[PDB]
This record gives C-alpha cells, sequence and structure tokens, in this order.
RNA sequence: UGUGGAUUAAUUCGAUGCAACGCGAAGAACCUUACCUGGGUUUGACAUGCACAGGACGCCGGCAGAGAUGUCGGUUCCCUUGUG
RNA sequence: UCAUGUUGCCAGCACGUUAUGGUGGGGACUCGUGAGAGACUGCCGGGGUCAACUCGGAGGAAGGUGGGGAUGACGUCAAGUCAUCAUGCCCCUUAUGUCCAGGGCUUCACACAUGCUACAAUGGCCGGUACAAAGGGCUGCGAUGCCGUGAGGUGGAGCGAAUCCUUUCAAAGCCGGUCUCAGUUCGGAUCGGGGUCUGCAACUCGACCCCGUGAAGUCGGAGUCGCUAGUAAUCGCAGAUCAGCAACGCUG
C-alpha cells in the first residue's frame, strides 16, 4: 500500500535449528518458491558446511558475510527532466539487509557446485572472507553511488 | 428402525420438517435420535453469460442440499402411516432407509 | 564399453548408458537390467565383457533395438503411406501422425517456427 | 481429561491433555516421525517453549485434514489453548508474547477468470 | 438451430454415435449439460427468474 | 483393437464382385477400413465427398483404414 | 449497459421467494421440462386477460398449479366452460391429473410484470407513449404500501427505427440495498414496426424480511 | 488450443486492442454442419386450416439402394352414424 | 456457546485381532449444521472546532468497514449477440426447403496469443515415511482377487450412498541410494510395430498401453506482464460438457 505511508511487513521468526533472523531470511530467500522444508534442509546443510570450513558459529559467519555485503546507498530509477540522473539515497537497515541477502542468494544459485547446498555454503564463505560475487557487487554499488555525487543533493 | 433421510433445499424448511417428523413420532410414541445434519453435497458449474463471445465475467451456479438424519427407533403403524399420509411442504423428499 | 553401436558414456549408470540407445530407454533399461542381471546403478566402467555378450544377445533376441526399431518404425511408416492412409499423409506433410495440432505447433515434424512475408 | 480443538486451513486436531513426562502421540506416530522437517519441531514446541512445560506436560493428538505444516500449526494451537485450560495465567502470557489468535489467513477464494486468486495472467495487448 | 435440425436430432438416428444434446428450448447444441439439458444463455435467464426451485446466488 | 470395420455394404458388394471373378470399380461410400485383405484387386472408388476417386488395395494395405487413401483435403495453401 | 443484476435474481434467497418449490431426486430435468411446457401453455391467453403470476408446486406427483390473475371472469367464465376446458387440456398434455388452481390478485395493477403488461398493451394501443407511460406509471405505483418505482423502456418506441430508451424513478428504490424487496417485471410488446421492452422495478420498502 | 493469412467442398459463421483470438467451440470418424459433392422428399423432413376420398394409415419383416427413399409381405381401424 | 450421535470421531469404556471407529456402546470433543453469541474504536488516552476524523494503547479470536464474497445510482462506448431466442423489413416456397452418403469444419509455407514440458542435481531415476478437503457415483463409482510389463479384460461387493468406490483419500515434503551440472536418467517431442478399450468403424478420424524414439531448449533478444499475504510461487486432488477424447483447458 504505497502513496499512503510505510507498508506493514510480515514479521520473521528465528531459525529453529540456529536461532537467528538473518538465517531465516536467508532461508526464505534461498527458498525456491513452492518448497520450504527442502529449502530449509539445503540452507541448513550449507550453514553446517560453512561451519566446518570456518570452524565458527554459522550464524556469526552469516552475520559477517552480510556485513561484508550490506549496502549503504541505493540508487532508484527516477526520471528527472527526461534524463537519467541517479539520486543515491541512504538505505534503511532492513532494506540493506534484504539487498545483501538477495545478492547472496542470487550469486549462490549462480555457483557451479554439485548441490546448491554446496553452492550456498561456498557463497557464504566467499561473502564472509570478502572474495565472492556479493562482496565485489557491494564494492561496485558503492563505487557507482560515489561516482555520481553531483546528483546526490536532490534529496528524494 | 427407520432412517428417515429427509432432504430439502432450505435449511429452515428441512429443520421444520424434521421437527414435525420428530413431534409426530413422539405423539404416536417411538424413540428419536437427535437431529444429525449430513455434511453437504456441492456441485459447482460455471456459465459464460453472453449471447456471443464475452468470456469475461462468468457466473457459477450453486444449490443448497440440506439433509437431516433422524433415526427413528421402534416405529408404530400409526407412525408409519402418518409418515406418508400428510406432508404439507411437499418440497422435502423422504428416503426410508 | 562395447555394445550394439550406441556409446555408453564413462559417467552414466548402466540403465543410463542404455537410455541413450534408440533401442533401449530408461524403462527398458530397468527391464533389461532386471532380466539379464546388471545393476541400474553400476557404471559402464564396471562392465564385464561376458555380461556385454549376454546383454547383447538378450536385447537382440527379445527386444526391438536400433535396427529392429528402425525396421519397425520406418517400414510401417512407408507402409501407411503406401496404403494412402492419412497417417501417411501426416508423415508426408511433416505433420504429427495422430491428427493432433498441425496448424501452428508440431514443430518437431514440420520444422521450427519460422516467418513468411 | 481435557481436549483441545486446533483449527487450521483445513487441518483440525483434537488433542487429549494430561500432566506427565513430555510425550507426543500422533495418529500412530511420535513427534520425531511426523515432523521430519526439523523445523516444525520448535514451531509446535513454541507454546511449550514460552511457558516451561515442554516435558512436564503431555499431548495425545488425533488430527484430521490438512498437511504437515498445517497439522503442525493445528497441534501448536491445541498446545496453546491447552495451556490456557491448565493454567489461566498462561493465557495472558501467550497473548502478550503472541499466541491464541487464530489465523483466518487460508488459501483465499479463487477469482474467476484468473490463474490464481490475486494473480492476473500475463498478457500482451495488441 | 434450424427447426429441421431440431427435429433431426429429435428423430431416431441410424447409428448409436449420432446422438447429441441439441437443447430443445432454444436450439443451441453446444454447451448443453446433463443435470439440466439446456444452453447457457437460456439457463441464465431461467435462473434469474426464480422459477427454478433451489438455485440461488453463491457467495462464500 | 477388438475389431476393425467390416464395411458391411462394401463387404457384400466385394463378395458379389469377387465371387463372380469380375473386377468392377465399386463406387464405395464406405471409408472406414481396408482391414480385410480380400479387397485386393477391387478398384475402390472411394467417395471422398467430391467424387469417387479410385484406390487400389495391396497386401501391405492393411493396418490403416480406407478413407483418405484417396485424399479429401485438397490443399495448396500457397499461391497455387 | 450497467451490470444491473436482476433484483429477483439477486434477492431470490434474501427477500423474494421462488415461483416453484418441490424436491426431486434424479428427476430435475423432466420437472424443468414440465414447468417450461406449462408456462408456455399459459403464456398468451393469460397475458391478454392480465395474468400476474404462475406458481407450480409439486404435491405427491398429482398436481399443484396456482395462477394469480388480475381480473376474474376471463380465466373462469361459465363454470366448466373455460376453467374446466383448460384443466382438461393440462390433464391431457401433462401425464398427471390436474386440479388447476386459479386465484385472483386482490388489487388492480400493482406488480412490476403487471405494470409492464399494461404499459406494453398501451404502447400497442397506438396511444402517446408518454401518456401510456405516465398513465400506466401512475397506474403502477399503486401497490398500497408502495415506496419506490423505476420504469424503463427500450426498443422501437413509437415504431421508430431508433431503439430509444426512457428511465423514470420515484422515491427510494435502492437496488444495491439487499433489504429492498424489489419486484422485477419485463414484458415485450410486439408492435407493427418491431418490439418494445418494458422494465418495471417496484421497491416495496426497506424491510429485511429475515 | 484459438485467431489472422492461404488452400479447400468446407477448411461453417460471427466476434477484430480495452470490450477477438486456451473465443461462443463445458468436446467436428457419422452427428455436430450451418459448407460442398451426389442421391431422394416434395404440402414437403416439419406443421396448421379446408376438403376429398376413406378404413386405412400406421406398425412388425424382406429386398434393392451410400442412404434418404421406394417395393410390398402380415394387422387394419378405434367412434358411432354424423362421421370423427 | 447451546443442540447434536448416525453413516460420522472415539478421549472416558469394552469387543475387533487386523482393517482402519472397524464393531457394541460412548456427547465428552470436533466433526455435521440448526440457533445464538461474539468487531461495534466495544473501553481508554492523545490531537483535532470539542467536530468529524486520525493515532496509540487496552479488553478482544478477530481493531479500528474482522475477513472473504454477494452490493453495478446516473449514465459510458451503435462494442457483441437477427448463428441462444423472438423480432421490423427483404428474399426462396418448390427452394437458400428438406433426409441421407462422404468429406471438411482438425486443412498449414507462416504471423500472434495463451498454456504444459522443460532446459535440471532445489533436480532425473529407484525405493520406502505421513498427511488434504471438496467432492463425484445407478446402468455410474464400481473395489477385493487375478491375467497382466501396462493399457485393457473379468468382476461385482458396498453402493441413490458421513456407511461403499473414489483407496482406512494425496502430492510436494522426509529419508536413503544413484545420477554428477551434461542435449544430461533433463526434457519431452517425434513416429513405428503390435496390440487395449470405447466407439459400426479410430488413416484425416480418440486415447491408451509394452518397447523404442532422446530433437530443439543449457533459462530466452528487443521488449513485456503479473504479484502487497496465505500474496507471488510450487505440488497434488476433484467436478462439469465427456460412450471415445484434442482439456497442457475451465471451475474449484
Amino acid at each position: 500500500m504505497p502513496r499512503k505511508g510505510p507498508a506493514p511487513k510480515r514479521p520473521l521468526v528465528n531459525d529453529p535449528v540456529y536461532g537467528s533472523q538473518l538465517v531465516t531470511q536467508l532461508v526464505n530467500k534461498v527458498l525456491l518458491e513452492g518448497k520450504k522444508s527442502l529449502a530449509e534442509r539445503i540452507v541448513y546443510g550449507a550453514l553446517e558446511q560453512a561451519r566446518e570450513k570456518t570452524g565458527t558459529d554459522p550464524v556469526v559467519t552469516l552475520k559477517r558475510a552480510l556485513d561484508n555485503v550490506k549496502p549503504a546507498l541505493e540508487v532508484r530509477s527516477r526520471r528527472v527532466g527526461g534524463a537519467t540522473y541517479q539520486v543515491p539515497v541512504e538505505v534503511r537497515p532492513d532494506r540493506s539487509t534484504t539487498l545483501a541477502l538477495r545478492w547472496l542468494v542470487n550469486f549462490s544459485r549462480q555457483r557451479r557446485e554439485k548441490t546448491m547446498v554446496e553452492r550456498l555454503a561456498n557463497e557464504i564463505l566467499d561473502a564472509s572472507n570478502g572474495l565472492g560475487a556479493s562482496v565485489k557487487r557491494r564494492e561496485d554499488t558503492h563505487k557507482m553511488a560515489e561516482a555520481n555525487r553531483a546528483f546526490a543533493h536532490y534529496r528524494w | 428402525k427407520i432412517r428417515i433421510r429427509l432432504k430439502a433445499y432450505d435449511h429452515e424448511a428441512i429443520d421444520a420438517s424434521a421437527r414435525k417428523i420428530v413431534e409426530t413420532v413422539t405423539r404416536t410414541g417411538a424413540s428419536v435420535v437427535g437431529p444429525v445434519p449430513l455434511p453437504t453435497e456441492k456441485n459447482v458449474y460455471c456459465v459464460i453469460r453472453s449471447p456471443h463471445k464475452y468470456k469475461d465475467s462468468r457466473e457459477h451456479f450453486e444449490m443448497r442440499t440440506h439433509k437431516r438424519l433422524i433415526d427413528i427407533l421402534d416405529p408404530t403403524p400409526k407412525t408409519v402411516d402418518a409418515l406418508m399420509r400428510i406432508d404439507l411442504p411437499a418440497s422435502v423428499d423422504v428416503n426410508i432407509q | 564399453a562395447r555394445l550394439v553401436g550406441v556409446d555408453l558414456p564413462r559417467d552414466k549408470r548402466m540403465e543410463i548408458a542404455l537410455t541413450y540407445i534408440y533401442g533401449i530407454g530408461r524403462t527398458r533399461s530397468n527391464e533389461i537390467l532386471a532380466a539379464t542381471g546388471i545393476d541400474k546403478n553400476m557404471r559402464t566402467k564396471d562392465l564385464t565383457d561376458d555380461q556385454v555378450t549376454v546383454l547383447r544377445d538378450y536385447i537382440e533376441g527379445n527386444l526391438k533395438v536400433e535396427g529392429d526399431l528402425r525396421r519397425e518404425v520406418q517400414a510401417d511408416i512407408r507402409r501407411k503411406i503406401e496404403i494412402g492412409c492419412y497417417q501417411g499423409l501426416r508423415h508426408r506433410r511433416g505433420l504429427p501422425v495422430r491428427g493432433q495440432r498441425t496448424k501452428t505447433n508440431a514443430r518437431t515434424r514440420k520444422g521450427p517456427k519460422r516467418t513468411i512475408a | 481429561p481435557i481436549q483441545t480443538v486446533g483449527r487450521r486451513k483445513e487441518a483440525v486436531v483434537r488433542v487429549r491433555l494430561v500432566p506427565g513426562t513430555g510425550q507426543f502421540n500422533l495418529d500412530g506416530r511420535t513427534l520425531e516421525n511426523y515432523f521430519p522437517n526439523k523445523v516444525h519441531q520448535q514451531l509446535i514446541k513454541a507454546p511449550l517453549v514460552t511457558v516451561d512445560r515442554v516435558d512436564q506436560f503431555d499431548i495425545y493428538a488425533h488430527l484430521d485434514g490438512g498437511g504437515p505444516s498445517g497439522q503442525a500449526g493445528a497441534l501448536r494451537l491445541a498446545i496453546a489453548r491447552a495451556l490456557i485450560l491448565v493454567q489461566p495465567e498462561d493465557r495472558p502470557a501467550l497473548k502478550k508474547a503472541g499466541f491464541l489468535t487464530r489465523d483466518p489467513r487460508a488459501i483465499e477464494r479463487k477469482k474467476y477468470g484468473l490463474k490464481k486468486a490475486r494473480k492476473a495472467p500475463q498478457y500482451s495487448k495488441r | 438451430a434450424k427447426k429441421a435440425l431440431v427435429h433431426k436430432a429429435n428423430k431416431k438416428p441410424k447409428f448409436a454415435v449420432r446422438a447429441y444434446t441439441r437443447c430443445n428450448k432454444c436450439g443451441r447444441p453446444h454447451s448443453v449439460y446433463r443435470k439440466f439439458g439446456l444452453c447457457r444463455i437460456c439457463l441464465r435467464e431461467m435462473a434469474h427468474a426464480g422459477e427454478l426451485p433451489g438455485v440461488q446466488k453463491s457467495s462464500w | 483393437k477388438k475389431g476393425p470395420f467390416v464395411d458391411d455394404h462394401l463387404l457384400k458388394k466385394v463378395d458379389v464382385q469377387n465371387e463372380k471373378n469380375t473386377k468392377q470399380v465399386i463406387k464405395t461410400w464406405s471409408r472406414r477400413s481396408t482391414i480385410i485383405p480380400d479387397f485386393i484387386g477391387h478398384t475402390f472408388a472411394v467417395h471422398d465427398g467430391r467424387k469417387h476417386v479410385p484406390v487400389f488395395v495391396t497386401e501391405a494395405m492393411v493396418g490403416h483404414k480406407l478413407g483418405e487413401f484417396a485424399p479429401t483435403r485438397t490443399f495448396k495453401g500457397h499461391i497455387k | 449497459m450497467g451490470q444491473k443484476i436482476n433484483p429477483h435474481g439477486f434477492r431470490l434467497g434474501i427477500t423474494t421467494e421462488w415461483k416453484s418449490r418441490w424436491y426431486a431426486d434424479k428427476q430435475y430435468k423432466d420437472y424443468v421440462k414440465e414447468d417450461v411446457a406449462i408456462r408456455k401453455l399459459l403464456a398468451t391467453g393469460l397475458e391478454r386477460a392480465g395474468i400476474a403470476d404462475v406458481e407450480i408446486e409439486r404435491t405427491r406427483d398429482r398436481v399443484r398449479v396456482d395462477i394469480h390473475t388480475a381480473r376474474p371472469g376471463i380465466v373462469i367464465g361459465r363454470r366448466g366452460t373455460e376453467a374446466d376446458r383448460i384443466r382438461a387440456d393440462l390433464e391431457k398434455l401433462t401425464g398427471k391429473q390436474v386440479q388447476l388452481n386459479i386465484l385472483e390478485v386482490k388489487n388492480p395493477e400493482s406488480q412490476a410484470q403487471l405494470v409492464a403488461q399494461g404499459v406494453a398493451e398501451q404502447l400497442s394501443n397506438r396511444v402517446a407513449f408518454r401518456r401510456a407511460m405516465r398513465k400506466a406509471i401512475q397506474s403502477a405505483m399503486r401497490q398500497p404500501n408502495v415506496k419506490g418505482i423505476r420504469v424503463q423502456c427500450s426498443g422501437r418506441l413509437g415504431g421508430a427505427e431508433m431503439s430509444r430508451s426512457e428511465f423514470y424513478r420515484e422515491g427510494r428504490v435502492p437496488l444495491h440495498t439487499l433489504r429492498a424487496d424489489i419486484d422485477y417485471g419485463l414484458y415485450e410488446a410486439k408492435t407493427t414496426f418491431g418490439r418494445i421492452g418494458v422494465k418495471v422495478w417496484i421497491y416495496k420498502g426497506d424491510i429485511v424480511g429475515g
């Protein structure tokens, strides 16, 4: 319900196995639309696989990855005077978290491992360390939002 | 035992018919099981309401099939005769099972 | 390994090796491997030449295989043309034989969608 | 004993309740067989997670209708209203923490001329 | 829906497969059911008239 | 495939035709089987609707039925 | 036009009742055919006299036919001359013994179908359409406890080639409101130049009737 | 699958963005057919009214015939005397 | 919430001993539906005209029209329907009437639209685990059993039916193994044999079965659509027109 104010959102519970909101949001984003229990198993096995390959708590590793992927400035698609002038806008924490997790899932399904369990585990690792597609996209979006500061004072 | 399965298209009409059957049974004298509504039966048929092609705004037709179960126990000839002697609504069909 | 003439790839199960053949498909792969005594899970690399000979004899004797399926399908196709049948006429005009869609679909017969002027 | 009716989309469960060492009796199954998803476990235990009665209290559930997650939610609601029945003080705690409010959110009525309810089919007007 | 065609479908067929519905009230042969044996355009008009004992609007 | 068509009128016509060992172009309205092998040698003028187009019956003629052995779907669909 | 759902087709389970009432197991189609045949039999001669309603109920397969007419004497003339003749005709046509029931509407033209009947007869009577309207419209409201009316007409009004229409409203006639009890009446006059359809909506009141 | 374009005997007809084209068509080997080719009926397949013969028609079968249709085989009126 | 125990569920009870409420009984609970209650900002606080309205809290299952439907004022676009139907008018009356034969209406060198299938390993093959409701059913469900690779054949119980068939109602999901990111166990086209049933007859002109078929397509270009929560999306089931099905459709 836009044009009327902030839109109410569905609340999110923590993971039963793990107990973290980021874990459950990652589950729902890796969730191929139609199945959850199998998607939950896949994200699970991915998180344990990240666990032994990191030796730490998968929730903390996912938090580190999300921080290494969370954006700070977003670019909309406003048309100003018939010319595409990019207006960067500060991102709210929920929107930035959603963007980071969406990027993580999108580049997780891109990987070429045997299973998307392995693909998601490798994506988690490559976002935590800072050598994955999600991290480089986080760098590129900030680079492009800083390259167009001349249009940043529009304040929309 | 007599299973008077009365069926009517109106819930209140069948309710009244079942109550009148129960009262006739009680007046003549016989055991009565409390009114047990059978769940339903539903057929959904759709129709393209247009003299020609207008596939938009179809309409689906329904019907109410209310069924009440009163398992009359130990019937009497003065009850059985009254079962088919008079049925004022004549819109509730009685199956004797 | 060696077979009637359809390759059995290095990383395909035995039923999976069979499924590639025109003569044998997945269901016939299961049937043949049950009748002969070869696992549907074992690889082509784990295959034995004696089992190869037994399998080849069984398939060539009790199953329509590459050659048998050709001499069946194409011979009866030309049979239904030579009787003038409209199954034959579906064959001739590049149409599905059972009279199903030829107007726009049936690309595997007439050939892919194209474009006229 | 005390029985609880948990109503879901179309999953309705009648549950007998009794204090005792935590047991979970389904329609011929335990809790560790009916919910192998390892997710509905804590979901159904959530009313038991909130008020500490996971193992001090018991459940003899008989379900009818619905599916795995739906019957998990029905069993969960049965647990919540059962905790209401046992301790009246549990009801305000569950209501405050968020419980005891049924969800009328079911698969809504399909709209005629649409692939799904609230789903307009893809189109290309000429 | 010619009266000749109506009588033709009403007349006996020489094959067991020639039988079809051909709704008699109006003459439309297509989209005719078993429970009522009529066409859609006449079905809606009869149904809106209330003469049918039981059909009403559906709303759940 | 319990039983194919018998061409009852065409069956009697063909029986009368070949019992006398005389070959005649039977203006055959029937178009629903050539399953019976005895039709060989009989010039079935298949009534495709427009006329009675002759069709000959062979040994491998079995397995498919009599109708568009003479085609009825006159088609060119492109310039002609 | 505007998707005006039939008021009797919309409040048939709320305020108004069905003309026919019975129950039939694996017997619906033949009952529908019998109803259609009986209503077709009673179509022209009854509407010329001013018929209002035709109810067909089913007793234990013998008969129940009620015809509500707006004038006694035409349907039942000399005792046995008219009522018994049509009763015997129904007995012959329908495979049942017909004890035909004929009852008279207590008031003059006050039904939507009756108003449409009068309006169409006047329009066929070469009178000024307007007159016919207003006149029959005045003769429409009537309905002792009357609250609202909506008189509509369409088709070759006055014999012209254009299918013109007229709309007249009086008082409360909430079609949308379900506690409306709005009677619907549609009748088509067959003029020399064509046909004229007449619609009457009669809003009795705001009573729920529940 | 339907529509447009083209063949065709027909590829039935209309609907042609919204408000046509997984449409009327919630169902084309006969049927559906509305189209064509060909064969029959011609007050006609279907009826109504005036007669005029009438006690037959009409049915149960055979045959020819693509089938319509035609051939007759056998029954032959029920009213109540006006004739229906 | 009251009522309500049968065909239905079965805690409180017994009998089944396998077949599960299945049975005797059990109203206790849904269930089943008859009635009713219960969202009406019902209470409170805050702005606001001391007003509407708004916000927030509380009781409340529902909170601020509870939700889903059912509501088409005036009129709007000669949109569409003389092929639903009648209809003014014109035409044939012996034909454009009329029955039947056969065909086509399914034809295709294509354009578009809509869908299923995919283009996989979230998946393909193989096997096991447990849950749906609505239904629909008298010449119809039609089961058990069996021949059957599998259609299909028998076959008729219980069935005008909460009883019996639809399975004591699923699938996705859970698990295990394989397959190992590929023209693939993808994916199904494609057609051939033989049949199998319905159908007088399946070449146009049904479908299915045993086998085999393994194409394109390796996720789509311009451009485009839908979706504000049970929503997008996935999977399965049923119902109608259906003797045979073009249905991957429509209604749920």
